[PDB]
């Protein structure tokens, strides 16, 4: 059954009972204690009107954050789609085992010199998608960017951001964010060990249509989920990420703050 | 529910820091633990499911569950009182002092566990997740302490183990609720 | 049955070895009519702040222990807004529930009586102290159980209500007593109405080596209470 | 109003609601209520 | 009319030169709604032990005499079971009832202006002392009544509840206020709601040989109060 | 009971009588005189059609003043929320007790040189909002930057302004601009007086996305109110501000200017 | 027409009236008539 905003209090009187026991309970059993408020203190009546809106998939996931940065070197750079290199939005997809969402790509560019330093040039740039099993260019000039079947996008520095939607992309019902399992048959070696190959979907590739003297382009790449689906919610991560494309970490004997005594706040 | 780091002292690691001690007595109406009830503060709450959750946001509303369990042998016996501490000063310095508060007394048999509720007493309809005083003056939120103390003693048979400990879980309730999303510094 | 709750204000016990609950001469606490009422300004009901559960300090049941008591409302006549409300106003009437609370192992036996007595006087000696006809929150040991502090037999204690704690049985025990006096009302802090009393009538002993130092616990709340005639806090 | 063919295009969904939490907070197979004892 | 008589409680007071009542912002004082309550326990209302006139000391009316205020609740914070309830709870709320008093004959002339200021702040100083900020039940002078102590025209005062005494006219002054806040309950102990200055504007003179010594007076009445969250007793 | 004029006028003739005598007024009572014109003088009749709504709180509240101005050192800044620096806004704002409102921010921003001097050079700026309890960035490429769950806005020197609405955010039922009441329980410190910490609701944090070559950004921030509530009318302010976070001021011994006599207008 | 999710986005109000000021000019318990004397 679905609410839309929290629980109200009624009224409550004392009780003087063998009858009735709402504040003993049994851990063991695996259930979370149901004793209400209203039972364990005399209660006044309140109206609750808060409401539930932020703290829904929507609400928790629906907005964007980094997932790649880079430069190119001799008019090209290529990336792996793979959210794993920034790790704050790799932090909160991991709450989850299995979803499903859209996703709204975001494409910021600029021009930088030798030193680093931005430089005030318009310059078109182009970006190509290119999936498992197609060729991609080797340059600046490869013929591979005539981009007849291939989907590209186009566009200049001094327009305002490029943007576009994809869908639900996977071979499987659901993307998954844990996987205890091997790529594939006969093959049991220690680097095969916890990635789904399912979720790779391929590269991006980008160019300057022109030669840039000197200069080079930066790019960096912002992600947004859509109309989120979740199932079977997971203990959150308590240590530093080491690697992008595995769970690996290193222990410690502590999460939080030590203090001088258990009986001092 | 959700496991407390509740014994964070120096020389205690791993596993342990998740028991609180009991002991046979030799005196009377001695202190078990004090904690601070503010969820989004940094200590023993920070690494819970509540804990974590709260650290995404900067403001919360809502009554609490605190939940203990006992692990002592069957023959073991003892009774305990818990008691919540609303703001105003520093923590109760002795039992006649605690008990004036919200209170429990719990006795150790057949059923292994006891909720205290932690019901939501507040000025307005919302309080700040942090409490850091060094420019927001956030120490303005400060939501009160929860304390144990013996009521009897701990009593054993002969040759028995003389300490044993608690394990402490918490949860929100239905009328919890959260505001304004924002980075976890974790 | 063995288990219960009891809920009162801001405060709740629990206990699971009970021996059901006895409510004194088959009655609750309860409101002054308006027959039977003198004083005629309207009187003061604190509600929650007064009728909850309040501890007082713990005695040992040593080897030579022969008892203990407790005057109503003398032990808590400085605790809380209990306090506060007795001291300012002139007249007083209310009820109360009892809890005595002692536990110990299967390797241990032993019996209490535990008893409430109206209008029960000290008498073993010619002019009682202040001391002992008001000992505060602390109470007072009996120095003469056999003959009940007052000059009747100990063994005829049964006539008063009562319950027992036997180790081999139970932990605790629970009296609830409404408003006795031959009057409405009366002053605070001049007459105590009843006395809790904790007797020994079989010693404490225990298998070689079990735990010694046995604790009793007492927990008292108010109960019903209404106040007249408002002016400066007075104490005796 | 929609303005595109897939649904991939379309905004953030508004149904913001939530639901009883049981089937991850008292996921047993025997039921125990509140006023009672847990174990019997 | 120029009569009146009040009466809260066990208390009342007369006055023949009266000039009307005043009722803030046209409300009188009434209860939290449950739409707008958010602590969830039940809370106390201590009725006729509470509401009802406290009477201040005295001030005197000198050649000197710039002007006088008080803080609300700072004032009654340790006087009588108002004060003991604030003390032991966390959280108060509650409206007042005000009179000033100030007598003397057909042979004098001057005029008080008699005001209550909702959050009014002392700021002529760099950092205020905790005496300036909270005088207790004495009350503390005005040094700086020109700017009202807050940097804001004296003349401008009369958009907040205010009466004149004017010694040709009335001889005493009368003000009922409501609970104000930006909340529906707040600590006792760590906020002001309301203060009352008392600022002569037209000087005290008299026929050669009359009286000299002329005090001024102030009464006052909590009035529909409520508390929550009960602990022990605390206090700034 | 509600109106949209201002109060017409009547024909009144001459009185001569004992039983009706609306000139004489008692202030002592508190109330403000009741004498209408048509009772003091012989009147006409006058049908007024003047509006009132240049007076509302909407009228007078609903429009842009500047809150913020600053320059990037090292390519960043941060700014505490809190409208204190520049009084004219300060100064209406004080003309109530509580108020509730939602707000639109606007920014302006350019760059210049060492010297001050303008430049004609188009660069991406980026501003992050940190609420309290979060970090902030220490520098111009700190992994703070990310903004996976903060808000972001991004843009361009040569761009429009950006502009962004913002609902009632407060943990009170209304904002709060006086406050006789200390920060904290058991510090009754001079410091610790009049500041209400539930009115402070974090920072913002700017940078330029790359590195300027001896340039420095400058910004401006403008706010409007919208959808104003309203209550208790204060007493006008009438000395000079001090400090940014007080209402501290120094006395003087009159407000209007002086004249030769009382008696010469 | 509001084009956005939240009311913040919204336009200004157009409901600029005013009311009648007793709260704030004659707040009194009992009632003073023009044509009568104030104090009698
Ligand atoms: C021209 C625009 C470029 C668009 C290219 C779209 C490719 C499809 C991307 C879908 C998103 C896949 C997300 C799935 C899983 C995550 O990567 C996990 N971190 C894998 O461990
Ligand atoms: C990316 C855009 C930035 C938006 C950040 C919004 C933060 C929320 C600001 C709300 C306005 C608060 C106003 C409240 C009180 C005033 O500051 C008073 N002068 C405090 O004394
Ligand atoms: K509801
Ligand atoms: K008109």
């Amino acid at each position: 059954t679905i609410k839309n905003t929290v629980e109200n209090t009624v009224e409550s009187t004392h009780s003087i009972s063998t009858e009735a026991t709402p504040a003993l309970q049994a851990a063991e059993t695996g259930a979370t204690s149901n004793a209400s408020d209203e039972s364990m203190i005399e209660t006044r009546n309140v109206v609750n009107t808060h409401g539930v809106a932020e703290t829904s998939l929507e609400g928790f996931y629906g907005r964007a954050g980094l997932v790649a940065m880079f430069t190119t070197e001799g008019g090209i750079r290529s990336w792996y789609i793979n959210f794993g290199k920034y790790v704050q939005l790799r932090a909160k997809l991991e709450l989850l085992t299995y979803a499903r969402f859209d996703v709204e790509f975001t494409i910021v560019a600029q021009v930088v010199d030798e030193q680093a330093k931005v430089k005030d040039f318009n310059v078109d740039y182009q970006v190509m998608y290119v999936p498992p099993g197609a060729s991609a260019p080797d340059g600046q000039d490869s013929f591979q960017w005539q981009s007849s079947c291939n989907p590209s996008v186009i566009s200049n520095t001094g327009l305002p951001p490029a943007r576009v939607s994809v869908p639900f992309m996977s071979s499987a019902n659901a993307y998954s964010f844990s996987y205890d399992g091997y790529i594939q048959f006969g093959d049991t070696s220690s680097s095969s060990y916890g990635i789904l190959p399912i979720h790779y979907l391929g590269q991006l590739v980008v160019r300057t249509c022109e030669d840039l003297d000197s200069a080079r382009l930066r790019v960096r790449i912002y992600a947004k989920p859509k109309h989120m689906r979740g199932w079977i919610p997971r203990s959150p991560r308590m240590r530093p990420y080491v690697s992008r494309f595995t769970g690996i970490y290193t222990d410690a004997p502590s999460f939080c703050v030590n203090r001088e005594s258990i009986t001092t706040a | 529910e959700s496991l407390v780091e509740i014994n964070n002292v120096s020389g205690v690691e791993g596993v342990a820091r998740y028991r609180i001690p009991l002991n046979v007595q030799d005196a009377m109406d001695g202190q078990i633990m004090a904690v601070r009830v503010d969820p989004g503060a940094d200590g023993p709450m920070q690494s819970t499911l509540l804990g974590v959750f709260t650290r995404y946001y900067t403001q919360w509303s809502g009554s609490l569950d605190f939940t203990f369990m006992f692990c002592g042998t069957f023959m073991t016996t003892g009774k305990v009182i818990i008691a919540y501490t609303p703001p105003g000063g520093d923590q109760p310095g002795s039992r006649q002092q605690a008990m004036l508060g919200t209170h429990v007394v719990w006795d150790f048999g057949l059923q292994s566990s006891i909720t205290l509720v932690v019901p939501w007493i507040s000025s307005g309809h919302f309080r700040g997740t942090s409490l850091d005083n060094t420019i927001y003056k956030y120490r303005y939120y400060e939501a009160g302490y929860i304390t144990m103390w013996y009521q009897t003693n701990m009593v054993v048979p002969p040759n028995f183990p003389t300490e044993a400990s608690i394990l402490m879980f918490v949860a929100a309730q239905p009328n919890f609720s959260l505001r304004i999303l924002k980075d976890r510094p974790d | 049955d063995r288990v219960a709750q009891l809920t009162l204000g801001n405060s709740t016990i629990t206990t699971q070895e009970a021996a059901n609950i006895v409510v004194a001469y088959g009655r609750w606490p309860s409101g002054l009519r308006d027959t039977d009422a003198t004083a005629v300004d309207k009187p003061t009901q604190p509600g929650v702040s007064a009728e909850r559960f309040y501890t007082l300090p713990s005695v040992q049941w040593t080897t030579s222990f022969t008892g203990h008591y407790w005057k109503l409302p003398d032990a808590l006549s400085d605790l809380g807004l209990f306090g506060q409300n007795l001291q300012f106003h002139y007249l007083y009437r209310g009820g109360w529930a009892i809890h005595v609370q002692c536990n110990a192992t299967k390797f241990h036996q032993g019996t209490l009586l535990v008893v409430a007595v109206p209008e029960h006087k000290i008498q073993a000696q010619s002019n009682p102290s202040f001391g002992r006809t008001n000992p505060g929150e602390a109470g007072a040991a009996c120095q003469f159980p056999f003959t009940f502090e007052d000059g009747t037999a100990l063994g005829n204690a049964l006539i008063y209500p009562h319950q027992w704690i036997n180790l081999r049985t139970n932990n605790s025990a629970t009296l609830v007593l409404p408003y006795v006096n031959a009057i409405p009302m009366d002053s605070g802090i001049k007459h105590n109405n009843w006395t809790l009393l904790v007797i020994p009538i079989v010693p404490l002993e225990y298998a070689v080596g079990a735990t010694t130092f046995v604790p009793i616990t007492v927990t008292i709340a108010p109960m019903c209470t209404e106040y007249n005639g408002l002016r400066a806090a007075v104490t005796q | 109003i929609n303005y595109y063919e897939n649904a991939a295009s379309n905004s953030l969904n508004k149904q913001d609601f939530t639901q009883d939490p049981d089937k991850f907070t008292r996921p047993v197979a025997d039921i125990m209520k509140e006023a009672a004892v847990p174990l019997k």
